[PDB]
């Protein structure tokens, strides 16, 4: 099965979206109701471990199309809304534990609220993907949900972000390095479950190589993203990024030393066994030192035994067709370093799917609007703690 | 379905067989 | 089969046993006679591959019990012949190439007659042992007959070398160094025959692993008796000598492995099959290393193909038990040094078969031996070249 | 024939099997 470290959820304050004076008519009056319910009925779900894709779509939709009229001009999109900067909002960070953070711009509500939904689908993944049962219509499942994530993110990053008018620091949730190591992360992790396929159904293995390999570059490119942080929040999870690279490393090498052997090269094959084997064991070493490592986010522990059951066979056909030039045993002549691994996987990589956020609901009405009168105008509640397991 | 190099792939992108 | 080096037999010049006016009766000349054709006899069947050991053990008890005339005393032997200076005798040597050396003494001609008989059993055992059709019986016939040359090389330098007046040169045959390097070497030999046989029959390798590695002591032990020669004349015996040591400490550690095995300890058994195939691949280095050196006797190859064929299985064994610890490749832990081997072999080490020569010949007596008067006394030959292969 | 620990040894000196 599938071991994903998953940082937590983000948190936030209850709004009630209760302007008073302000708003002069029921249209507008409505609309304060529908986003109060809708934002809670959101935040709620993500807690809900009943909650599917389908029911997080459809709420995310609700609250993010009200949420629009705040932001986004009515048909004159491309103008903004005069309601932007009417509501404070405040979040805490997946890194920053309970240290919240406030910006009175709807925009910041938008993305953070963006952000926890991609991080549901992340996790939706996970759950499901620790199953030992899985099955493939739920890996799928994982694979997709992994894919909407990501797109997710990206949309937040490109389209989004640049949009804030004070910049987030660095260690927050909204800073570009961060979010593109979650996209990154996503694309590996969906990588990782088709790897698993492609090794039930036996593909050939010099796919299974490759793909490994890109798997382990995702995963020391989200890692060297990270690396801009500061220890202390990033820690833990930088080291288990350093873990699962080394881990798809090994992958690489002895589905590679397989392409060198059926290539009648045998020294390169041994060589390349010997370097999966070495690094597999490195990726127990920095896999418990994960485990001591205080960091945001439960720790995890790989279940999956299936690497040796492979070498085991690689290495005793290798073995087989290598001795009487090499082998038996005490190997010569071996070359000193490890082949270098230059592979393109022409199958299995993952691209985002493509994210936008819904329009602005056909509710928000010039008329609706106006009955929002700022010329009407003259203490905070705190994070309701997201409470997982 | 295919993918750009004409290609049968399932839906995790791999090749069918 | 077995290969074992061999150097060049003993030559000497042809001895008539004719003495003239000092023989003055029937008797007395019928011995010259019965020593002239007897000691002819006998050099003959050296270069006869037609002859056994039967047959070469009539010739020698001939000429010996006749020889033995002009060395010990009739009845009285403890007591010397009056003939032991009369006659001039000259022989090579088999590190020494074409340059003789003579003395006017009995005894350096039973020496040196007995050393080429000793050199021809072992010589009869090599020829017999580099057949690839080898038969059981002819195998103990090889054993049997170097025990008989070892025995009587122990003979000729414990019980007779002291008796000589003058003493031989280092890088002679009669001198205690080489006649000791023999004596070993065919002991050595004898047993390398055992070796294969507990091989073939599938003793204990326990019992195996013992035996080879006292026989490459043997070797060992020979290799320094005769380090205290010039390089020039020792250096090819000794680069063989070298090889054999290696070759056999090799199947030591082999077989020592799989007693480890057996034995639940795994570290140390793949650091022994290691060191094993190791050792017998720096035995193929010596090989052609003694190949090339310019030596004393014609250069041997070995024929037998067995080390690999019993080390794969045994390398195949410990991996299916070693790996999840060890193996299954780039092995760890394995310990730094190969496991030190101190074996006693309590099956298959060789004794010498003890040898005395034929007490001397009925044929002299008193009256015979009166009949030599040397009161009635007042140009060389060269030795006939030996000519083998 | 025996050894000198009273084990039936072949001509080669190795134990009989």
């Amino acid at each position: 099965t599938h071991w994903f470290h998953r940082n937590p959820l983000k948190a936030t304050a209850p709004v009630s979206f209760n302007y008073y004076g302000v708003v002069t008519g029921p249209s507008a009056s409505k609309i304060c109701n529908d986003l109060r319910s809708s934002r809670a009925r959101l935040l709620e779900l993500f807690t809900d471990l009943s909650c599917n894709p389908e029911m997080m779509k459809n709420a995310a939709d609700s609250y993010f199309s009200l949420l629009q009229g705040f932001i986004n001009s009515l048909d004159e999109s491309t103008q903004e809304s005069k309601l932007r900067y009417i509501q404070n909002f405040k979040w805490t960070d997946t890194l920053q534990g309970q240290v919240p953070s406030a910006q009175q711009d709807a925009v910041f509500e938008l993305i953070s609220m963006g952000f926890n939904v991609a991080l549901w689908y992340t996790k939706y993944a996970s759950r499901l993907a620790g199953k030992e049962n899985i099955t493939e219509d739920e890996a799928k499942e994982v694979h997709r949900s992994l894919k909407i994530a990501a797109g997710i993110f990206k949309h937040l990053k490109e389209s989004h972000l640049p949009k804030l008018i004070t910049p987030a620091e660095k260690g927050r949730d909204l800073e570009s390095r961060l979010i593109e190591a979650y996209v990154i992360q996503c694309q590996a992790e969906a990588q990782e479950v088709t790897i698993a396929r492609a090794i039930e159904l036996k593909h050939a293995p010099g796919l299974i190589a490759a793909l490994a390999y890109e798997t382990a570059n995702f995963y020391q490119k989200a890692d060297h993203t990270l690396s801009s942080l500061e220890p202390a929040y990033s820690a833990k999870w930088r080291k288990y990024l350093h873990l699962k690279m080394c881990f798809y490393t090994a992958y690489a090498y002895c589905y590679h030393g397989e392409t060198l052997l059926a290539s009648d090269k045998c020294g390169e094959a041994i060589r390349s066994l010997q370097e999966a084997e070495k690094l597999y064991a490195k990726a127990e070493a920095l896999c418990k030192e994960y485990g001591e490592t205080k960091g945001p986010g439960p720790t995890v522990k790989p279940s999956g035994h299936l690497f040796f059951r492979k070498l085991g066979n690689l290495v005793k056909n290798t073995l087989e067709k290598c001795q009487r030039e090499n082998g038996f045993i005490y190997f010569q002549k071996i070359p000193t370093e490890a082949p270098q691994l230059e592979l393109k996987a022409n199958y299995g990589l993952v691209e985002p799917i493509p994210f936008e956020f819904p329009p602005t609901s056909v509710q928000w009405t010039p008329e609706t609007l106006a009955a929002f009168d700022l010329t009407k105008r003259p203490t905070k509640p705190k994070p309701e703690e997201e409470v997982k397991p | 379905t295919k993918n750009k190099d004409g290609v049968l792939v399932d839906e995790f992108g791999l090749p069918q067989i």
